[PDB]
């Protein structure tokens, strides 16, 4: 089925010959959309004002980020590599020494910030779920020295919030 | 001090008014063009800060880096910073221009626009949120309330 | 709505209002009430010219009126 | 005919209304949700569209910074940041806390640029352990 | 003197402002030349149309209304010619 | 005295040009879907003058060609609103719509000394163009103005505020006049009608903006004259000539930009006739209803 | 600026002789970076190859797996992919519609429709997350399905767009300028719209009736 | 500040022809032949003086310059010769300026009674009708041949330019 355009031509009846000539020499289909502008003027504006008013979310956006632990527990990560192994763009550096308590644990963990291109494959990927994407979006850096993260700068970050991950977790055990 | 007092009043003065206006250019190669397009939109206005969108580099305030730049692009992208005037302010939006990121490893990227022009602020993101692009553009406006240009030039 | 723009577009017109009427305010002001005369020809400034002649101050507007009489 | 003059006095006064609308933007005041950990106030309004059901307003002098002006991003607490956004359509008053001994409850704000910010370093030990050359000199 | 007056007063506050915007920092087309001279011929049309006003407080009506016809019949005429003769094509 | 009549005429202009450049600003948001600005300053008058403050300060031809542009552009954006009869003009002038047309043509003269003093090729073609289009209007704009006064006699404009008591001007020549209006738009090289100090440039432009309102405003239309009260007569005509400002606004935000060349066949083959038809019958025809205004 | 392209016209002037696009200058080495990399780790590259189409780029490589690997996909998906679809095929043509516009001059039909495309990109952050790089479509039908409360919100946008692209249409389309501005210009002859490889909506354009 | 006006307006006038006939660059030509053109308008409106060289300046100043700097941007683009040319234009003006002052007549061929001079000038007699501009509100009830044979020779002048820039 084909539904085309414009076959069709204005046909020879005086009064449509003098409609579109009074089109041409008075202007007034230019009017109407001056009339449709001056009603989009009337109406009240669809904007937010952002400092005090943050725009919307979803509960399943990609931010910040962070590890997290176990409930009032050790690091949740486990240097399992998995996280390099599917990030993409390979911000990922991982290096696990294990501790002196025998369990195995990391020395360095460090994401790109500059080279992450935020997908959640690590968060899709880590079998644990430590590594969680944030809720918020607010780095502004002056430097580029400071978007490369390490794993104290990752830590503090979970530690500056963990209910907000918590609501979130809650919200996507089920479908993730 | 009443000389010191007028200086510090006269600094406010023209720091605010330099952090007032900003009207940039956009540079704008690949979709992080398109999310500054979206944040000239109605629901984010640069309007409402008095910073407009504006094509002139003979009077851009800041000049935002967003996109994938290239050495077949680079050699353009500085004949379009050198003929700016001397307040110059640089944002790098996107993760493709604030340390190459994505495309980082291949010929023809060069790995963020550090190795360009001088930059003021990184903001992150592939894409960033608009919303996120223009509290970028805030913690630079704290930058220049932050100059005292006239307090150094007073003192030098 | 335009519930924001009416203070820019008031203050505006308050300044387009003020040099016309600061001017009316002049003209009244710099002929002792009266309006200032408008001589388009040489007619009109003739008789502008014996009328500040006459008036003795050199200065038409006071004008003089019935009063050189007898 | 009613809206623009039952404002000044619903706000609380005119000491507030040059305040608020001056500070930055808004007069939209009246609905009185909450307030939290320094100073800042929480709005939910059901009158207008979306995006603007929910808003802040920040304080003063929060972390030794004197922001009557320039308020930030990320001044807030994190259970308003999950109320503020829309995440949920609840406020934070009904279970904000969790009884874990980790949590920040001073929030250390947006501090690029400042004499405290972060700095990268390998958090590794050693790498090689060089050959010291012995301490009592042969001959 | 009065607009003498106010005519220098307009130079100076032009200078002034341009001294303070200073000191604070311290091959062709043929179809680009028809158009200034067809400019110029019906700006010289012009320049004969204009004091029509003046004259139009005349004993003679009749000839004045002639000759006033006359005078915007030949300029439509010249833009009649240059019309047909595709004088102004792009 | 005198002076002070200068300064008030020559000063306000330039805060009436700031502030319609936050009108136009505000306006076209509200038009499109934007509250702003409203953030720097209190709903947005500090924001401009902290725009011009901020243009003043930065640090950016042959300097005779590179500062007499902006010169001449500003000094006839000072001289423009001498005989416009805001009800007392500042000089009575005996013929001033002549005058009118003649500083036209000095703006076009400062266009194209800062096109030439631009020394670049691409942009020196560009400036051509745009004296082409800025004298390509001047003729329809003499010749209605021609037919305009002709229904009033003389060029004083004085005479003029007198004869539009009775009726507005509007309704015995409406083509007339609206072709006349689109030939303004056409000579503020506006939309849909189309390096420094831009400061100057720019005031230039807006200026000479607001005098084609307010010249449209006197000489079409307008208000009673109270005898001994031109107050009320001055807020009458600012109103409508802020209305006319606010509608060329609304025409602004609505229409793109010609082609060039669609531009002058536009004018040539539809304007010039229909023009010339319209002043020739407005020649022959007060002559045909017994009317023949006075010149005194 | 006026995309960003190098332009290399020669003229006879307000005019033409011929021209060169000069185009490289947004080359990014996508084909080599795909050569060393994995099928799930490279689908981002075809999901910003083009950035406008953030689920067709999707769809494509994915039913090129599909169709390598012998799988077809449960029904639920396949309607979930086709809406998806459908959503970005919208934002494609009001996004060419709207950037024509803003080449053209025609400022304000861009922020009305602007508007209209954040909120669908709201409803990509309620499905993926993501605001515009919604990957989401891996190779095997699409993970991490729609979430309870998105199907009425669909359908009341569907009726407010409905009403909104009729007042575009009041805007544009049969307005005097706009028409003549472009009509005149850009005529292709179907059988040189053929063997010139157009395809899509110039083979709409011109003539001969196709759809895949 | 003084009464001699006209003569003033006539030095400054004599110095614009001057500036631009030492041969300039043809834009610094331009610039001086409008500031020539704007004194000379000037000094006609000054000897009253309502309507005609405002008249004109429409067009000598309004419609031929424009063409000029037109024609001379799209067709092409310091020296001693030039200064010093300009430098003995102006050391005869000093000369005549100062024959002029410190004697009583001037002689080229002729002779010019030499003081700053009103007279002659109307005796404020009543026009009320604004002599020259019923002057020019004439051509249009007496001038049958004269405005014929003009707009016959701006017909021509029509056809010649087209046919010389490449009729048809
Ligand atoms: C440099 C000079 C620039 C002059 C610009 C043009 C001025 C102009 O148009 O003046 C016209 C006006 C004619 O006088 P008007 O009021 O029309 O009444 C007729 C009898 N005065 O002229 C006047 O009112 C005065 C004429 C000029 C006097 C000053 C000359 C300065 C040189
Ligand atoms: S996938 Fe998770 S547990 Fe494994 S190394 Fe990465 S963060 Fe650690
Ligand atoms: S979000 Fe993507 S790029 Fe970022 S660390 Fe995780 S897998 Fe790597
Ligand atoms: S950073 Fe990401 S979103 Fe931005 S231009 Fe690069 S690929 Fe596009």
């Amino acid at each position: 089925t084909y539904k085309y355009v414009n076959l069709r031509e204005p046909s020879m009846d005086m009064k449509s010959v003098t409609d579109r000539a009074a089109q041409t020499l008075l202007w007034t289909e230019l009017i109407r959309g001056l009339g449709m502008t001056l009603s989009y003027l009337f109406r009240e504006p669809a904007t937010i004002n952002y400092p005090f008013e943050k725009g919307p979310l979803s509960p399943r956006f990609r931010g910040e980020h962070a590890l997290r632990r176990y409930p009032s527990g050790e690091e949740r990560c486990i240097a399992c590599k998995l996280c390099e192994a599917v990030c993409p763009a390979q911000a990922i550096t991982i290096e696990a020494e294990p501790r002196a308590d025998g369990s195995r644990r990391t020395t360095r963990y460090d994401i790109d910030m500059t080279k992450c291109i935020y997908c959640g494959f690590c968060q899709e990927a880590c079998p644990v779920d430590a590594i969680v994407e944030g809720p918020n979006f607010e780095f502004s850096t002056e430097t580029h020295e400071e978007l490369l993260y390490n794993k104290e700068k990752l830590l503090n970050n979970g530690d500056k919030w963990e209910a907000e991950i918590a609501a979130n977790i809650q919200a996507d055990y089920l479908y993730r | 001090s009443r000389g010191e007092y007028v200086v510090a009043k006269l600094d406010d003065l023209i720091n605010w008014a330099r952090r007032s206006s900003l009207w940039p250019m956009t540079f704008g190669l690949a979709c992080c063009a398109v999310e500054m397009m979206h944040m000239a939109a109605p629901r984010y206005d640069m309007d409402r800060f008095g910073v407009v969108f504006r094509a002139s580099p003979r009077q851009s305030d800041v000049m935002i880096v967003a996109g994938t730049l290239t050495n077949k692009m680079a050699p353009a992208l500085r004949k379009v910073y050198d003929q700016m005037p001397e307040p110059r302010y640089v944002v790098s939006m996107g993760s493709c221009a604030n340390g190459g990121g994505y495309y980082h490893y291949s010929y023809s990227v060069v790995r963020g626009c550090d190795r360009i022009v001088p930059v003021d602020i990184y903001v992150p993101g592939c894409p960033p949120t608009a919303e996120a692009l223009l509290y970028g553009i805030l913690q630079l406006q704290k930058k220049i309330k932050r100059e005292k240009r006239l307090r150094i030039w007073y003192r030098r | 709505m335009w519930f924001e723009v009416l203070p820019g577009i008031a203050v505006m017109g308050v300044c387009l209002f003020i040099p016309g009427m600061a001017t009316a305010r002049i003209h009244r002001f710099s002929n002792g009430g009266r309006e200032k005369r408008v001589a388009h020809y040489s007619y009109q400034w003739y008789l502008m010219e014996r009328d500040r002649r006459v008036s003795g101050v050199n200065r038409y507007y006071v004008s003089k009126g019935l009063e050189n009489i007898d | 005919l009613k809206r623009g003059l039952q404002q000044v006095s619903g706000h609380g006064g005119l000491r507030g209304y040059l305040r608020v609308l001056f500070r930055a933007n808004d007069v939209r005041v009246g609905t009185l949700v909450g307030e939290d950990k320094y100073g800042n106030k929480y709005y939910e309004d059901n009158k207008q569209f979306f995006g603007r059901h929910r808003w802040v307003i920040y304080t003063t002098e929060m972390n030794g910074k004197n922001t009557f002006w320039d308020v930030d991003g990320s001044m807030v607490p994190p259970e308003w940041h999950r109320w503020l956004h829309c995440m949920t359509d609840d406020p934070p008053t009904v279970k904000p806390p969790t009884a874990r001994k980790f949590i920040w409850t001073n929030h250390k704000f947006n501090l690029s640029g400042t004499p405290q910010q972060y700095v990268p370093y390998s958090t590794t030990r050693k790498k090689i352990q060089e050959w010291v050359p012995p301490s009592t000199p042969y001959k | 003197m009065n607009l003498m007056i106010t005519l220098l007063t307009n130079f100076t506050l032009a200078t002034l402002l341009v001294t303070i915007a200073f000191w604070l920092p311290q091959p062709f087309s043929m179809k680009f030349f028809l158009v200034a001279i067809t400019f110029l011929l019906f700006d010289l049309e012009i320049a004969l149309l204009l004091p029509l006003p003046w004259a139009s407080q005349t004993t003679n009506l009749n000839t004045m209304l002639t000759m006033a016809l006359l005078l915007i019949f030949l300029l439509a005429v010249s833009l009649a010619y240059e019309w047909t003769q595709k004088g102004l094509e792009w | 005295m005198f002076m002070i009549n200068v300064l008030t005429l020559i000063i306000p202009i330039l805060l009436a040009v700031a502030f319609l450049t936050l009108v136009e600003r505000k306006v076209l948001g509200y038009m499109q879907f934007r509250k702003g600005p409203n953030v720097v300053g209190p709903y947005g008058l500090l924001q401009p003058i902290a725009d011009a403050i901020k243009l003043f300060i930065k640090e950016p031809s042959s300097i005779s060609m590179f500062i007499l542009a902006p010169i001449l552009a500003l000094t006839l954006a000072l001289t423009m609103w001498i005989p416009l009869p805001m009800p007392y003009p500042l000089i009575n002038m005996n013929l001033g719509v002549l005058f009118m047309l003649a500083m036209s043509s000095l703006a076009v003269y400062s266009i194209l000394w800062s096109g030439w003093a631009s020394n670049s090729k691409y942009a020196l073609i560009g400036a051509l163009r745009a004296v082409a289009q800025t004298i390509s209007y001047e003729v329809t704009l003499a010749i209605i103005l021609l037919s305009v006064l002709l229904m009033n006699g003389s060029f004083t404009l004085s005479t003029l505020i007198i004869t539009q008591e009775q009726v507005w001007l509007i309704f015995p020549a409406w083509p007339l006049a609206m072709m006349w209006f689109i030939s303004t738009l056409a000579e503020t090289n506006r939309a849909p009608f189309d390096a420094g100090p831009f400061a100057l440039f720019f005031m230039a432009e807006y200026a000479n903006i607001i005098m084609m309102n307010i010249f449209t405003t006197t000489l079409f239309l307008g208000a009673f004259h109270n005898p001994y009260m031109p107050e009320l007569y001055t807020i009458n005509f600012t109103i409508k000539s802020l209305l006319l400002s606010i509608t060329f606004l609304w025409i602004r935000a609505s229409y793109p930009r010609f082609r060039y060349d669609q531009l002058m066949h536009l004018l040539w083959k539809n304007f010039l006739p229909l023009t010339l038809a319209l002043c020739m019958w407005h020649v022959s025809l007060p002559i045909l209803l017994s009317s023949i205004p006075p010149q005194t | 600026h006026p995309g960003v392209l190098r332009l290399v016209m020669e003229l006879s002037g307000e005019m033409v002789r011929k021209c060169d696009p000069h185009i490289g200058l947004l080359h990014r080495g996508t084909e080599k970076l795909i050569e060393y990399k994995t099928y799930l780790q490279a689908l981002p590259y075809f999901d910003r190859l083009d950035y406008v189409s953030m689920m067709c780029n999707e769809q494509a490589y994915s039913l090129a797996v599909e169709k390598l690997l012998n799988i077809q996909p449960p029904p639920r998906a396949q309607w979930i992919r086709v809406l998806f679809g459908e959503i970005t095929r919208l934002l494609n043509h009001i996004m060419a519609v709207t950037t024509h516009a803003l080449d053209i001059g025609a400022m304000t039909p861009f922020f009305w429709m602007f508007e209209e495309r954040e909120k669908m990109f709201e409803f990509y952050e309620r499905v993926s997350g993501a605001r515009m790089h919604a990957a989401y479509v891996r190779p095997g039908g699409v993970h991490q399905d729609l979430p309870l409360g998105l199907m009425d919100d669909i359908y009341e946008f569907s009726k407010n767009f409905s009403l909104r692209i009729d007042e575009l249409e009041e805007m544009l389309t049969n307005n005097r300028i706009w028409r003549n501005r472009t009509v005149d210009i850009g005529v292709v002859t179907a059988e040189d719209a053929l063997n010139y490889g157009f395809s899509g909506v110039m083979l709409r354009g011109s003539g001969i009736q196709w759809d895949l | 500040m003084m009464t001699y006006i006209v003569f003033i307006l006539s030095i400054i006038f004599v110095m614009g022809f001057v500036g631009f006939s030492s041969k300039p660059s043809p834009i610094y030509g331009g610039l001086g032949l409008i500031v020539s053109g704007g004194v000379g308008c000037g000094i006609v409106l000054n000897f009253g003086g309502s309507f005609l060289g405002l008249m004109v300046f429409l067009i000598y100043l309004g419609g031929m310059m424009v063409v000029f700097g037109y024609t001379t941007a799209m067709a092409t683009e310091s020296n001693k010769v030039v200064l010093g040319t300009f430098i003995t234009g102006l050391l005869m003006e000093f000369l005549m300026v100062y024959y002029v002052l410190k004697d009583k007549e001037v002689e080229i061929v002729f002779k010019f009674n030499g003081m700053g001079d009103w007279v002659i000038y109307d005796t404020g007699d009543s026009g009320f009708f604004s002599e020259e501009a019923m002057g020019i509100a004439a051509l249009y009830s007496y001038g049958t041949w004269l405005v014929i044979v003009t707009g016959w020779s701006l017909l021509i002048g029509v056809v010649v330019i087209m046919e010389i820039t490449r009729g048809n």
